[PDB]
C-alpha cells in the first residue's frame, strides 16, 4: 500500500490489461479448439495465468500503474521480505561454495603438489568441504576472525 | 571428526534455556488441557502489575537481565564460574570439555573426549528436536494431539500449504 | 570407494557436466513453484 | 621425471600393464561392484517370483482386507518413510564392508580364519548359485514387465506361446 | 646456517618476492651482488624461473 | 592405446609444470594444427581422412536430425498438399518458461516455429510422402553415420594407415569423377526419372493425399509411367542403338520453369544429370593408375614453357602431391566460389519445386549460402603462408613459376593498391557526392537514374540475347533460359510473382562496383600479406616467429599486425564488410523490385515500392529505407514468434558489442590487472598456483574477431527474416 | 526476455523505493505516504 500503488485488488490496470493481454491469443479460435497439440494456443496456458488470475493476486506487490508488479522490500511493512525473506538465500546460497572454494583449494597444498591438481577434481565435493556449507556464520562464520585469518597458517 | 572444545557452554547454555524453554510452551503443553499460541502468563497474577504497552514487560524485566547475563560473559572470558559446573568441573561427571587455552597455534591433538553411558547430557538436545517438531506444526498444524486404539495411524483427513493462510 | 576422500577426479567436462544434468533441476523446481515472483517459505 | 618415464606402467609403449583395461572395468573396489550387485537383486530375487506365482493361487487367490484401521483415505502410500527407513538402516552398515573403514586413508580375532575364510567348498557354495540368481534377474533385465503394455500376459499367464496358430 | 630455508626476498627490486621459502643454495665465490640463488615453485612471465639475487633483502621471520 | 591428457600435448612447452591459467587457449589454439605438429606424413596424412571423417559423422549426425526433427512434427504433410498459402515447420518446443510462443501456431493444423531454408522444398523435390518415411531415413543415415565414424577405429588405431598410396594421387583424382560422384549424378538420375519425375507430373494437379504410390512400384513392371510419358517399355531400350529420339519424350533442354508452380522443370533434369554425369565417368580416366592408360599427374604441367612465364608452369609441386597446407588454398578459393557460384546461381535461377514465389528463401538460404563461399574464400590462402613460414622443405622451385612472383613481388602487388583508391574510394565516393547532392543537392542535377543518366540504359547486356538465344541462336532449350533475364516474356505464378525481368541501370553500375570494389582491397590482405609473409621487406626473415606470431618491434618505429595469420586476422572483418555486404544488395532487389503479389489491371505490386532506383542511390537511403522503414519486423515484434529476432540481435548487438572491449584493448593492460584482485584470494588464502595471467595479444585479436565477428551476423539475421513474412 | 515472450506480468523491474524520501521533504506532495514535513504542515517544514 506503499508509495502508490495499489495492491492490485482495485484491479483497474493489470486484473484487465491482464484479462486483455492474456486474452486474444484466447481468441484462437482462429484455429480448432477441441484436443490438439496441433494447436491447444487456446484452452489451456491460462490455467497457469487465468486459472492463476484472481490468484497470482494475492499479497500484493502493491503491483501498480501500467498494472504491474513494482516488487518491492526495503525495510518497511509485510514486505520487509518480498525479495528479504527470498533475499538472505543467495548470500547463504553464494558463499559457502566459498567454503568449498577455499577448503578445496585450501587442500590444494595439502597432500603436498598442485594446481591441475585443480584440473583433476579428486571429486571435491559432496559433504563437509560442501557439506559444512550448510554450518558456516554466527555458528563458526568467524571461521574467519581468529586462527585461519590471520593467517595465521602456514 | 570436528573441531575443538569451543563452545559446549554456548550451546549447553541453549540446553538450560532449552528444556524450560520447552517446558515453556509446555503448559499449552497441557496437563490435560489449556493450549493454542500463546497470550498469557503463568499464574496468576494480579499485582499493578505486569504490562502492557507503555510498560511492557519488555523492557522493564530486561534491561536489567543484562547485567544478569553480562556477569556470565565477563565470567566465561576472565574464569570466572562456581566451582565448577558449568565452565567447568567438579561434579559429576558430564563430557568434558577438556582442554586449556591453546594449541600448536591449535592443534597438539584434539577430540579424544567420548567414552562411556546414556549419561548426564543428552535432555540438553532432546529439547530442540522436540523444537523442531514442536515449532514445524504450531504454524502447519497449530493443536498437538495423541490417539491410540482411535484413529491413530489411520488419519483422518488431509490438509497441505496454499488454502489461504 | 572410501574416504572423502578424495576419490578420483575426470577432465574438462565437470565444471560444464555440473551445468546440465544436475543444475537443470531448476527449471523443474522454477516449473513446480510455476515462476517464483516472489518468497514462497514453508 | 619419474619414473615418467615409467608412468606407467612405468613406460611406454606397448602391452599388459595389466593391471590391464581400460576399456572396461576396473581395479580398486571393482568389489563394492560385486557386494552392491549380489545383493541388490537377490532382493528382487524375491519380489517377481511370489508374483510370478500368484496369479496361480490355488482355490480362493489371497484376500487380506485390514482389521488394522479403517477411515478417510487409511493405510498404505505414507509411507515407505517408516517401512523403509528401517530397511534403510540396514543396507547400510552392513556392507561398509568392500574392507572397510579407511584403509583408503573392542577385541579382534572373530571370526577365526579371513572372514572365516573360506571354505575352499563354501566359496564355491556362494559361487554361481550367488551369480546364476543375478544371471536369472536377467529374466528380471528382459523386462521384468512381461507386461509390457501388453494386455495381454493376461488373461494370465504368463507365456504362453508354443505356438498355436490358426 | 640457513641454506635454503624459508626465507624471504626484499628488495625494490624482484616479482615473487614478498612470497615466501626457498634460499634452496648459497656461493661461496665473491664479486657480482648475486649469491643469493633462490627457486621456488610460483613463477614469472618466463617459466624456467628462479632468476638470481641478493644484498639489501632478506628481512624475515622463520 | 594410448593415451591421454593431463598436462603437454604438441607445443612443446606446454605441460611446463604449469605457472598460468593462458595455457587453456594456447592447447585449444594448436591441438589440431601441425608443424606445432609434424609434416612427417606417415602420421599426418594418417590424420586428414580421420579427419574429414566425423565431419561427416558429423554431417550425419547433422542431416539426422533435420528429417526426424522434420518427421517427428510435420508441416511437410499439413501443407504440402498446399504449398501457396501455409508455409514451412521443423521444430516445436516444450513448455517450459514461456517457451511455448516460439512454436508459433501458424502451419496446418501446426503450433510451431516457422522454418526458413528449403527442405520441405528440398523433399518436395523428390518426392518420399509419408512422416513415418524419411523417418525411415532418420535411422538410414544415423548408423549409417556411425561405420563411417567407425573408420576411425577401422584403419589408424589399430592400422597406422599408408602415405606411400596416399602420396601419388592418381587414381582417387580419376575415380572422384567416376567412383563417387558416378555412383552418383546418373545414379541419381534412374531415382530422378524413376522415383522423381512423376510422383511430381502427376503431384502436378490431382493426388492430393494419402494414396501415394510408395516407389515400391515402378521397378520390374512399367505399364503406369508407361501410361504416363511413353517410351515403349518393352524388353529392348532402342537408343541401345538410337531410337534415342523415342526415349526422349520427356526431357528436350526446355529450360524455363513449372509455370504451374515456379521450381522448374524435372522434365529438365535426366539430360542434364547423364552427361554432366558420365564425363566424371570418362574423364574421370585420363590419368596413369596401372594399365597404361593415363597422363601427366604432372608430368603434363612441366610439359609447357613459355620464355617469360619461364619454364612456364612448371614441375608442379611435390608436396602438392604430399600433403594438404602446401595444396590447401586451392581446394578452398574453388570449394570457395563454389559458394557463392551455387549462390548467385540458385536464387538466380530455381531448383526443387517452390522457391520463385516464395521468399523468406529466394532470400534466406541465398546468404549463408554465401557467408560459406565468403568465409570459405576469404581465409582460404591464409594457407598460402603457413606453407612458406611452413609445409614448403627446402627447394623445388626457383625458376618455378612460383618464384617468378616472389621476386616480382612490391610491384605485383602495389599495382593492386591504386585500383583499391580509383575502383571504390571514389567509385564509393559517389554515393556521398549524391547525398551532399541531395541533401545539399537538388535534384537539379547528380548521380541517380533521371540524373547522371544514361537513358535507356543501362542495358541489356546480355542477358537480353539471352533472349534471342532459344529462339534461334543455340537453336531452342525452353523459355529464355531464366526469366531473370531476357526481355519481357514475364511469368510467376502463386498470386505473388516469382522471377521477371530484373532491369538494372544506375543503381546497377553503380554499388556493384563496391563488389567489384572491395573483392579488391579485400584480396591483397590477403596477397601483399601473402607474398610477403616469410620474407617481408620490413623485418626481412619472418620464419624465426612462427605461423601466429603477435607483431614484433616497438622499434623500427611501429611493427604490429605483420603475420599473415594476422594478416588473416582482419583478411576476415573486411569479408563480412563485404559478404555482410552484398547480401544486402541482393535483399532490396528480390523485393522492393522482383517479387510480387498480384491484384489486376496489368499490376504486380512489389513487397516494398519501386523505390530503390532513386532512394537506394545516395548512401543514406539504406537507413531512410533499409532501416527504421524496415526493423519494424523485429523493433516492435515482441509477444509473438517474431520473438527471436526480437531477442537475438540484441544479445547479438552486444557480443557486436563486447568485441571492441577485448579488440580496441592494451593486453599487458590487463595482466597488470590480475594482480590487485589477486591480493583478495592470496591474502585470504585461496589462490591458484595456475597463476591466472591475462590473455595473450593474438589470442585478443582470437576473440574481436570471432565476437564482432558472431555480433553483426546473427544480428542481421535476427533481423533479415522477420521482415520477410509479414511484409515477408 | 519475457517482454517478447508474452509474459510482462511476471518481471523484474524493483522500483525504487530510497530516492524517494528526498524530493517530498525537500517539499514535493504527491501522493501517498503519510509521513512528516512537505505534510504541507510539517516539522521541518516549521520553524522556517
Ligand atoms: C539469481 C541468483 C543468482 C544465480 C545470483 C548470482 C550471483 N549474485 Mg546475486 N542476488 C540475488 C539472486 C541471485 N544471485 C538476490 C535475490 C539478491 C538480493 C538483491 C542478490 C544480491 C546480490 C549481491 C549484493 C551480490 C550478488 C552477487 C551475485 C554474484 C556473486 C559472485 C560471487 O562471488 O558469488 C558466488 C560465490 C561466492 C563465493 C560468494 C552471482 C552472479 C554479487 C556480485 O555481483 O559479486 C560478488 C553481489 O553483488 N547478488
Ligand atoms: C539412370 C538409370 C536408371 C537405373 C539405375 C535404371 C534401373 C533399372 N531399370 Mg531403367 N530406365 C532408365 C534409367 C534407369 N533405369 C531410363 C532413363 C529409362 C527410359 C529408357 C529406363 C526404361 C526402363 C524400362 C522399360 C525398364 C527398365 C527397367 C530397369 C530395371 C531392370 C533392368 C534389368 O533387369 O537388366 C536387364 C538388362 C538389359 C540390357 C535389358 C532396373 C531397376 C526394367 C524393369 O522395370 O524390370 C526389369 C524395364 O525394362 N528401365
Ligand atoms: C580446410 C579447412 C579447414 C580445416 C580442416 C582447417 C584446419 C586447420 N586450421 Mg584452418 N582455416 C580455415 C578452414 C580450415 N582449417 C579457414 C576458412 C580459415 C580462415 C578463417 C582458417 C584460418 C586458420 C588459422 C589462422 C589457423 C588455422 C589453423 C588450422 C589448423 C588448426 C586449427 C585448430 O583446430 O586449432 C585450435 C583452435 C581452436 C579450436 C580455436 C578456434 C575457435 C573455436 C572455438 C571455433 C588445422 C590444420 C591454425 C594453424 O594452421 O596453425 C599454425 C591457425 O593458424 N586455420
Ligand atoms: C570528374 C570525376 C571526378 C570528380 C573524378 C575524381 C577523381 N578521379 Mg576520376 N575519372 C573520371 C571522372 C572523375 N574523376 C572519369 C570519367 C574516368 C574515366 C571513365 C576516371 C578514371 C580515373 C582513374 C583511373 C583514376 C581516377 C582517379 C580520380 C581521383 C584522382 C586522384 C585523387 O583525387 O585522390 C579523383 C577522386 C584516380 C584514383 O582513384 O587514384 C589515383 C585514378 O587514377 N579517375
Ligand atoms: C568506414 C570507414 C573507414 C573508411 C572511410 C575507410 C577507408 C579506407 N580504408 Mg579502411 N578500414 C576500416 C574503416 C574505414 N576505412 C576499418 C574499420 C577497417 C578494419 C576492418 C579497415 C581496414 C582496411 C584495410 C586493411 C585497408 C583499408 C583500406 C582503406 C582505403 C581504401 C581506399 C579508399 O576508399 O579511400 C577513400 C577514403 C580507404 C581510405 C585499404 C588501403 O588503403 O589499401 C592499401 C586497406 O589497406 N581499410
Ligand atoms: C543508436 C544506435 C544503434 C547503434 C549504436 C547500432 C549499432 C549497430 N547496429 Mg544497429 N540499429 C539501430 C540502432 C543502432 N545500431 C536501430 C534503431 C535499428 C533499427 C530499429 C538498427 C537495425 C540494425 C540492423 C538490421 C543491423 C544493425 C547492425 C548494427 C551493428 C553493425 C555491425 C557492423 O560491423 O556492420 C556495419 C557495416 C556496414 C557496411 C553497414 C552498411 C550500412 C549502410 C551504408 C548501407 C552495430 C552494432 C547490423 C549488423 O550487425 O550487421 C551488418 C545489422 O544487423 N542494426
Ligand atoms: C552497493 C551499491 C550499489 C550502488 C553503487 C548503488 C547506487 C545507488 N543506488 Mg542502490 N541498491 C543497491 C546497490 C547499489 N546501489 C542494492 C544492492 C539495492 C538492493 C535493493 C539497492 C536499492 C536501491 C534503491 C531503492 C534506490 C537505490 C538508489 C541508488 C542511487 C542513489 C543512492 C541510493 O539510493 O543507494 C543506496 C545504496 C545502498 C544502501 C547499497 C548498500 C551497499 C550494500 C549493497 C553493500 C545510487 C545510484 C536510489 C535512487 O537513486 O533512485 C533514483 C533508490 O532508488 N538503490
Ligand atoms: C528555515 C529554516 C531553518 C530552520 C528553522 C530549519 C529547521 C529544521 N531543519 Mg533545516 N535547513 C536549513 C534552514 C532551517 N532548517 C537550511 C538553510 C538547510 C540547508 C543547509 C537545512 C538543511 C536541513 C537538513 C538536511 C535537515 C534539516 C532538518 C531540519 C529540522 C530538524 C529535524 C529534527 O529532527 O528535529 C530536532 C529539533 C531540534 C531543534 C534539534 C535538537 C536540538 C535541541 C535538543 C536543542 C528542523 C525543523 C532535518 C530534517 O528535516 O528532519 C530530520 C534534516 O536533517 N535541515
Ligand atoms: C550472469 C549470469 C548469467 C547471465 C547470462 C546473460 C545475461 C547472457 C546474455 C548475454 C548477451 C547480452 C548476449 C549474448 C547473446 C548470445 C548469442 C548472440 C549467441 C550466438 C550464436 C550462435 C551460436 C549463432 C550462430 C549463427 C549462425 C549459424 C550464422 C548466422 C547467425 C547465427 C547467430 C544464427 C548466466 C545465465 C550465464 C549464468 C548465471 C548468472
Ligand atoms: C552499523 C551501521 C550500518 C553500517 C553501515 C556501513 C556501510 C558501515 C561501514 C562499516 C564497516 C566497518 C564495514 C566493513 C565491513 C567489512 C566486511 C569485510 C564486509 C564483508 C565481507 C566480506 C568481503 C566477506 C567475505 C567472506 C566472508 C567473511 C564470509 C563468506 C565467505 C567469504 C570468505 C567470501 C548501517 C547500514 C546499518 C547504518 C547504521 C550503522
Ligand atoms: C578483458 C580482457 C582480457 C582478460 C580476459 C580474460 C582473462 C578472459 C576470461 C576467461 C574466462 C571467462 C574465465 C572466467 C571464469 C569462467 C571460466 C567461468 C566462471 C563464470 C560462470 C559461467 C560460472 C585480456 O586478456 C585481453 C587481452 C588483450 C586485449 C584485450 C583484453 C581484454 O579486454
Amino acid at each position: 500500500d506503499i508509495a502508490g500503488l495499489t495492491p492490485c485488488k482495485e484491479s483497474k490496470q493489470f486484473a484487465k490489461r491482464e484479462k486483455q493481454a492474456l486474452k486474444k491469443l484466447q481468441a484462437s479460435l482462429k484455429l480448432y479448439a477441441d484436443d490438439s497439440a496441433p494447436a491447444l494456443a487456446i484452452k489451456a496456458t491460462m490455467e497457469k495465468t487465468k486459472k492463476r488470475f484472481d490468484n497470482y493476486g494475492k499479497y500484493g506487490l502493491l503491483c501498480g500503474s501500467d498494472g504491474l508488479p513494482h516488487l518491492i522490500v526495503s525495510g518497511d511493512q509485510r514486505h520487509w521480505g518480498e525479495f528479504i525473506t527470498p533475499g538472505i538465500l543467495f548470500l547463504y546460497i553464494a558463499g559457502w561454495i566459498g567454503w568449498v572454494g577455499r577448503s578445496y583449494l585450501i587442500a590444494i597444498r595439502d597432500e603436498k603438489k598442485p594446481t591441475q591438481k585443480e584440473i583433476i577434481i579428486d571429486v571435491p565435493l559432496a559433504s563437509s568441504l560442501l557439506f559444512r556449507g550448510f554450518s558456516w556464520p554466527v555458528a563458526a562464520y568467524r571461521e574467519l576472525l581468529n586462527g585461519e585469518l590471520v593467517d595465521n597458517n602456514f | 571428526p570436528e573441531n575443538l572444545r569451543w563452545f559446549v557452554q554456548a550451546e549447553l547454555v541453549n540446553g538450560r534455556w532449552a528444556m524450560l524453554g520447552v517446558a515453556g510452551m509446555l503448559l499449552p503443553e497441557v496437563f490435560t488441557s489449556i493450549g493454542i499460541i500463546n497470550v498469557p502468563k503463568w499464574y496468576a497474577a494480579g499485582k499493578e502489575e505486569y504490562f502492557a504497552s507503555s510498560s511492557t514487560l519488555f523492557v522493564i524485566e530486561f534491561i536489567l537481565s543484562h547485567y544478569v547475563e553480562i556477569r556470565r560473559w565477563q565470567d566465561i572470558k576472565n574464569p570466572g564460574s562456581v566451582n565448577q559446573d558449568p565452565i567447568f568441573k567438579q561434579y559429576s561427571l558430564p563430557a568434558g570439555e577438556v582442554g586449556y587455552p591453546g594449541g600448536i597455534f591449535n592443534p597438539l591433538n584434539f577430540a579424544p573426549t567420548l567414552e562411556a553411558k546414556e549419561k548426564e547430557i543428552a535432555n540438553g538436545r532432546l529439547a530442540m528436536l522436540a523444537f523442531l517438531g514442536f515449532i514445524i506444526q504450531h504454524n502447519v498444524t497449530g493443536k498437538g494431539p495423541f490417539d491410540n486404539l482411535l484413529q491413530h495411524i489411520s488419519d483422518p483427513w488431509h490438509n497441505t500449504i496454499v488454502q489461504t493462510l | 570407494m572410501r574416504d572423502f576422500k578424495t576419490y578420483l577426479s575426470v577432465a574438462p567436462v565437470l565444471s560444464t557436466l555440473w551445468f546440465g544434468s544436475l543444475a537443470g533441476l531448476l527449471i523443474e523446481i522454477n516449473r513446480f513453484f510455476p515462476d517464483a515472483l516472489t518468497f514462497p517459505f514453508f | 621425471p619419474e619414473w615418467l618415464d615409467g608412468s606407467l606402467p612405468g613406460d611406454f609403449g606397448f602391452d599388459p600393464l595389466g593391471l590391464s583395461s581400460d576399456p572396461e572395468s576396473l581395479r580398486w573396489n571393482v568389489q563394492a561392484e560385486l557386494v552392491h550387485s549380489r545383493w541388490a537383486m537377490l532382493g528382487a530375487a524375491g519380489i517377481f517370483i511370489p508374483e510370478f506365482l500368484t496369479k496361480l493361487g490355488i482355490l480362493n487367490t489371497p484376500s487380506w482386507y485390514t482389521a488394522g484401521e479403517q477411515e478417510y483415505f487409511t493405510d498404505t502410500t505414507t509411507l515407505f518413510i517408516v517401512e523403509l527407513v528401517f530397511i534403510g538402516w540396514a543396507e547400510g552398515r552392513r556392507w561398509a564392508d568392500i574392507l572397510n573403514p579407511g584403509c583408503v586413508n573392542l577385541w579382534f580375532d572373530p571370526l577365526g580364519w579371513g572372514s572365516a575364510s573360506p571354505q575352499k567348498l563354501k566359496e564355491l557354495r556362494t559361487k554361481e548359485i550367488k551369480n546364476g540368481r543375478l544371471a536369472m534377474l536377467a529374466v528380471m533385465g528382459a523386462w521384468f514387465q512381461h507386461i509390457y503394455t501388453g494386455t495381454g500376459p493376461i488373461d494370465n499367464l504368463f507365456a504362453h506361446l508354443a505356438d498355436p496358430g490358426h | 646456517p640457513k641454506r635454503g630455508s624459508k626465507v624471504k626476498i626484499l628488495r625494490r627490486e624482484s616479482y615473487w618476492f614478498k612470497n615466501v621459502g626457498s634460499v634452496v643454495a648459497v656461493d661461496q665465490d665473491p664479486k657480482t651482488r648475486y649469491p643469493v640463488v633462490v627457486r621456488f615453485a610460483k613463477v614469472n612471465y618466463a617459466n624456467i624461473s628462479t632468476n638470481n639475487y641478493a644484498l639489501d633483502e632478506v628481512e624475515e621471520v622463520a | 592405446f594410448e593415451q591421454w591428457a593431463k598436462p603437454g600435448h604438441f607445443s612443446r612447452t606446454i605441460a611446463k609444470g604449469p605457472d598460468t591459467t593462458t595455457w587453456i587457449w594456447n592447447l585449444h589454439a594448436d591441438a589440431h594444427d601441425f608443424d606445432s605438429h609434424t609434416s612427417d606424413l606417415e602420421e599426418i596424412s594418417r590424420k586428414v581422412f580421420s579427419a574429414h571423417f566425423g565431419q561427416l559423422s558429423i554431417i550425419f549426425l547433422w542431416l539426422s536430425g533435420m528429417y526426424f526433427h522434420g518427421a517427428r512434427f510435420s508441416n511437410y504433410e499439413a501443407w504440402l498438399n498446399d504449398p501457396t498459402h501455409i508455409g514451412p515447420s521443423a521444430q516445436v518446443v516444450w513448455p517450459i518458461v514461456g517457451q511455448e510462443i516460439l512454436n508459433g501456431d501458424v502451419g496446418g493444423g501446426f503450433r510451431g516455429i516457422q522454418i526458413t531454408s528449403g527442405f520441405f522444398q528440398i523433399w518436395r523435390a523428390s518426392g518420399i510422402t509419408s512422416e513415418l518415411q524419411l523417418y525411415c531415413t532418420a535411422i538410414g543415415a544415423l548408423v549409417f553415420a556411425g561405420l563411417m565414424l567407425f573408420a576411425g577405429w577401422f584403419h589408424y588405431h589399430k592400422a597406422a594407415p599408408k602415405l606411400a598410396w596416399f602420396q601419388d594421387v592418381e587414381s582417387m583424382l580419376n575415380h572422384h569423377l567416376a567412383g563417387l560422384l558416378g555412383l552418383g549424378s546418373l545414379s541419381w538420375a534412374g531415382h530422378q526419372v524413376h522415383v522423381s519425375l512423376p510422383i511430381n507430373q502427376f503431384l502436378n494437379a490431382g493426388v492430393d493425399p494419402k494414396e501415394i504410390p510408395l516407389p515400391h512400384e515402378f521397378i520390374l513392371n512399367r505399364d503406369l509411367l508407361a501410361q504416363l510419358y511413353p517410351s515403349f517399355a518393352e524388353g529392348a531400350t532402342p537408343f541401345f542403338t538410337l531410337n534415342w529420339s523415342k526415349y526422349a519424350d520427356f526431357l528436350t533442354f526446355r529450360g524455363g520453369l513449372d509455370p504451374l508452380t515456379g521450381g522448374l522443370w524435372l522434365t529438365d533434369i535426366a539430360h542434364h544429370h547423364l552427361a554432366i554425369a558420365i564425363l566424371f565417368l570418362i574423364a574421370g580416366h585420363m590419368y596413369r593408375t596401372n594399365w597404361g592408360i593415363g597422363h601427366g599427374i604432372k608430368d603434363i604441367l612441366e610439359a609447357h614453357k613459355g620464355p617469360f612465364t619461364g619454364q612456364g608452369h612448371k614441375g608442379l609441386y611435390e608436396i602438392l602431391t604430399t600433403s594438404w597446407h602446401a595444396q590447401l588454398s586451392i581446394n578452398l578459393a574453388m570449394l570457395g566460389s563454389l559458394t557463392i557460384v551455387v549462390a548467385q546461381h540458385m536464387y538466380s535461377m530455381p531448383p526443387y519445386p517452390y522457391l520463385a514465389t516464395d521468399y523468406a528463401t529466394q532470400l534466406s538460404l541465398f546468404t549463408h549460402h554465401m557467408w560459406i563461399g565468403g568465409f570459405l574464400i576469404v581465409g582460404a590462402a591464409a594457407h598460402a603462408a603457413i606453407f612458406m613460414v611452413r609445409d614448403y622443405d627446402p627447394t623445388t622451385r626457383y625458376n618455378d613459376l612460383l618464384d617468378r612472383v616472389l621476386r616480382h613481388r612490391d610491384a605485383i602487388i602495389s599495382h593492386l593498391n591504386w585500383v583499391c583508391i580509383f575502383l571504390g574510394f571514389h567509385s564509393f565516393g559517389l554515393y556521398i557526392h549524391n547525398d551532399t547532392m541531395s541533401a545539399l543537392g537538388r535534384p537539379q542535377d547528380m548521380f541517380s537514374d533521371t540524373a547522371i543518366q544514361l537513358q535507356p540504359v543501362f542495358a541489356q547486356w546480355i542477358q537480353n540475347t539471352h533472349a534471342l538465344a532459344p529462339g534461334t541462336t543455340a537453336p531452342g532449350a525452353t523459355a529464355s533460359t531464366s526469366l531473370t533475364w531476357g526481355g519481357g516474356d514475364l511469368v510467376a505464378v502463386g498470386n505473388k510473382v516469382a522471377l521477371l525481368p530484373i532491369p538494372l541501370g544506375t543503381a546497377d553500375f553503380l554499388v556493384h562496383h563496391i563488389h567489384a570494389f572491395t573483392i579488391h582491397v579485400t584480396v591483397l590482405i590477403l596477397l601483399k600479406g601473402v607474398l610477403f609473409a616469410r620474407s617481408s621487406r620490413l623485418i626481412p626473415d619472418k620464419a624465426n616467429l612462427g605461423f601466429r606470431f603477435p607483431c614484433d618491434g616497438p622499434g623500427r618505429g611501429g611493427t604490429c599486425q605483420v603475420s599473415a595469420w594476422d594478416h588473416v586476422f582482419l583478411g576476415l572483418f573486411w569479408m563480412y564488410n563485404s559478404i555482410s555486404v552484398v547480401i544486402f544488395h541482393f535483399s532490396w532487389k528480390m523485393q522492393s523490385d522482383v517479387w510480387g503479389t498480384i491484384n489486376d489491371q496489368g499490376v504486380v505490386t512489389h513487397i516494398t515500392a519501386g523505390n530503390f532506383a532513386q532512394s537506394s542511390i545516395t548512401i543514406n537511403g539504406w537507413l531512410r529505407d533499409f532501416l527504421w522503414a524496415q526493423a519494424s519486423q523485429v523493433i516492435q515484434s515482441y509477444g509473438s514468434s517474431l520473438s527471436a529476432y526480437g531477442l537475438f540481435f540484441l544479445g547479438a548487438h552486444f557480443v557486436w558489442a563486447f568485441s571492441l572491449m577485448f579488440l580496441f584493448s592494451g593486453r599487458g593492460y590487463w595482466q597488470e590487472l590480475i594482480e590487485s584482485i589477486v591480493w583478495a584470494h592470496n591474502k585470504l588464502k585461496v589462490a591458484p598456483a595456475t597463476q591466472p595471467r591475462a590473455l595473450s595479444i593474438v589470442q585478443g585479436r582470437a576473440v574481436g574477431v570471432t565476437h564482432y565477428l558472431l555480433g553483426g551476423i546473427a544480428t542481421t539475421w535476427a533481423f533479415f527474416l522477420a521482415r520477410i513474412i509479414a511484409v515477408g | 526476455v519475457m517482454l517478447a515472450f508474452g509474459t510482462p506480468e511476471k518481471q523484474i523491474l524493483i522500483e525504487p523505493i530510497f530516492a524517494q524520501w528526498i524530493q517530498s521533504a525537500h517539499g514535493k506532495t504527491t501522493y501517498g505516504f503519510d509521513i512528516p514535513l512537505s505534510s504541507t504542515n510539517g516539522p521541518a517544514l516549521n520553524a522556517g
